[PDB]
């Protein structure tokens, strides 16, 4: 019964019955480095997580096929039928578009999709049409309804794909269903309140300390170490954190108490998980299993609630806060919580000021973590500088 | 047109197997392994239907189809958008290199012979194809068609005394 407003994000999956199994693949963009999109796996999200960031567009306008060739001969609104509309990636900041190459040798006649800055032309725009008899032209898109988006410029149907290795979406004359996951509603997001899918860090009320890793000075063995830091670590990229909800629709709306996320790490990509023989480090996503990277805020130290919250479809209420909103962390298998240690003995105490965050039952009562919010410079900041050191080290690695 | 063009990409199970699809390359080789049947009678009726020179021929009236289909002479098409859109959707559809490897061919000029198989009239509809997508405006392109495909055909028409039995 919701209605897709204008400027809100949204996210483009599918189902595709290949091998006699379904699998629901979704549309990403990498953004910068690379101009065309793939596909992500947002089922199978039990070892291996979909990679949220970089799967959600926001609707910039919804013209109708007059107003659209009109203006190009020269606010809320509502999506509706046969209209157009402009999909501006969240992250990179460009607008999708149909290419003019080809990429997979098996379609001598498709083009490929991918991302452009200018929202020049007929190639930014898609035509959206429903995939059912019941709702026709001019009526109103629901969440949840099946649509097909068609090229403006090519006057191709964005097809799913199907290859060895080439799973790439393409712009063919055969359609494909797409269904629209909304994230957040483009509402009232409330200022200085905890919103789903940020890029935020954490802090302490009388240690002005935040939880990172150590720098790349040291190896990666090191780098999956996690420990407490001050000084210039305040404003760092190495410092930052992704709150990644395992829900695929409303993942951005308000984060309530109880409700399960994974912590990801922006510059290394990897997710705070944890292993009983040990203490919380970091591991990929190649194995990250939602028992071991599962975590929650809590308002206490008790044990009063934890299978409360079930679900909610909507954008929620505005609860937790950034500054005055002391959290506690509590995993959701051991339920323990943020201890941080004197790890450096005397001998080295004034040398680099390091205290670990072990996860106990007891704990010590003035953590106080107060939440901080990164600006969206610096969030994009630290994805990019992730992108390029894992191309730069592919390419030492193939050239040596 | 636009309909046609609209109904014909809609709809691609219309064009040929050998020309579309994740089969077949393209109308070269198409017309190739169709004069190939022709002229090898195990594919065949053992006034027959000659299976190769009816591929031809229909490959010929779809290419012809599409050339007629082509929005003009660039009179609405210089100032148009749909027209240019139609146009690159038509030049995406029919490569050119195929189409001069098809038109350079050079038939046998032949006691007479039988007209079913390579009709001198199959040229023409890949030559209207090329005059209403694509054009003659470059003089490499030009020179290099006229080397290729039309001296051949051009001797073997003026190397004729008295035996003509195709006009």
């Amino acid at each position: 019964i919701q209605f897709l407003r204008t400027d809100d994000e949204v996210v483009l999956q599918c189902t595709a019955t290949i091998h006699k199994e379904q699998q629901k693949l979704c549309l990403a963009a990498e953004g910068f480095g690379n101009r065309l999109c793939f596909l992500e796996s947002t089922s199978n999200s039990k070892n291996v997580p979909p990679d949220l960031s970089i799967c959600t567009f926001v609707l910039e306008q919804s013209l109708s096929v007059r107003a659209l060739q009109e203006m190009l001969a020269n606010g809320h609104r509502t999506l509706l039928y046969g209209h157009a509309i402009l999909l501006r990636h969240s992250y990179s900041g460009m607008y999708l578009c149909c290419l003019s190459t080809s990429r997979s040798s098996t379609d001598k006649l498709a083009f490929d999709v991918g991302l452009q800055e200018d929202t020049t032309g007929e190639a930014c725009w898609w035509t959206i049409h429903p995939a059912s008899k019941q709702r026709s032209e001019g009526e109103k898109v629901r969440v949840g309804d099946d649509l097909i988006l068609v090229s403006v410029s090519s006057e191709r149907y964005l097809h799913l794909s199907y290859g060895n290795s080439s799973w790439h979406v393409d712009a063919a004359f055969q359609q494909t269903l797409w269904s629209v996951a909304p994230i957040s509603s483009g509402s009232e997001a409330a200022q200085g309140y905890l919103i789903g899918g940020d890029v935020l860090r954490l802090l302490h009320g009388h240690m002005d300390e935040c939880l990172t890793v150590p720098s790349g000075e040291h190896g990666e063995e090191q780098r999956r170490t996690v420990h407490y830091e001050g000084g210039a670590v305040s404003v760092h990229a190495r410092s930052l954190w992704r709150l990644e909800t395992l829900r695929v629709a409303w993942s951005g709306s308000h984060i309530r108490w109880g409700q399960p996320f994974r912590l990801r790490h922006v510059t290394t990509g990897k997710y705070l998980s944890l292993m009983e023989d040990k203490n919380l480090l970091l591991m990929d996503k190649e194995k990250a299993d939602v028992k071991s990277t599962a975590f929650a805020f809590r308002s206490s130290k008790e044990k009063l609630d934890v299978g409360v919250r079930k679900e909610v479809d909507g954008m929620g209420t505005s609860e937790i806060k950034y500054g005055d909103s002391i959290c506690y962390i509590q995993h959701v298998d051991t339920g323990l919580w943020l201890t941080y240690q004197a790890v450096d003995v005397k001998s080295a105490r004034m040398g680099s000021i390091q205290r670990k965050a072990i996860m106990h039952h007891e704990g010590h009562m003035d953590d106080g973590l107060n939440l901080s919010r990164s600006q969206h410079e610096e969030s994009r900041t630290a994805r990019v500088i992730r992108s390029t050191v894992f191309l730069f080290n592919r390419f030492i690695r193939g050239l040596d | 047109a636009n309909v046609v063009v609209r109904l014909l990409i809609r709809r691609p199970e219309c064009f040929g197997p050998a020309l579309r699809g994740e089969g077949g390359n393209g109308l070269l080789a198409a017309m190739e392994e169709a004069i190939k049947i022709a002229e090898d009678p195990s594919r065949d009726g053992p006034d027959t239907i000659h299976m190769g020179n009816a591929i031809m021929t229909f490959y010929a009236a779809l290419i012809d189809l599409l050339g007629r289909c082509a929005p003009e002479m660039h009179l609405i098409h210089a100032g148009k958008g749909e027209a240019i859109r139609i146009r690159s959707i038509l030049r995406s559809l029919i490569p050119l290199g195929d189409l001069v490897g098809v038109i350079s061919i050079a038939f046998q000029m032949p006691e007479p012979d039988m007209s079913a198989g390579f009709c001198p009239d199959h040229k023409a509809a890949m030559v209207l194809f090329l005059d209403r997508v694509y054009g003659i405006e470059v003089q490499d392109f030009l020179l290099h068609l006229l080397e290729v495909g039309f001296l051949p055909d051009l001797r073997a028409a003026a190397s004729l005394d008295t035996a003509a039995l195709s006009x």
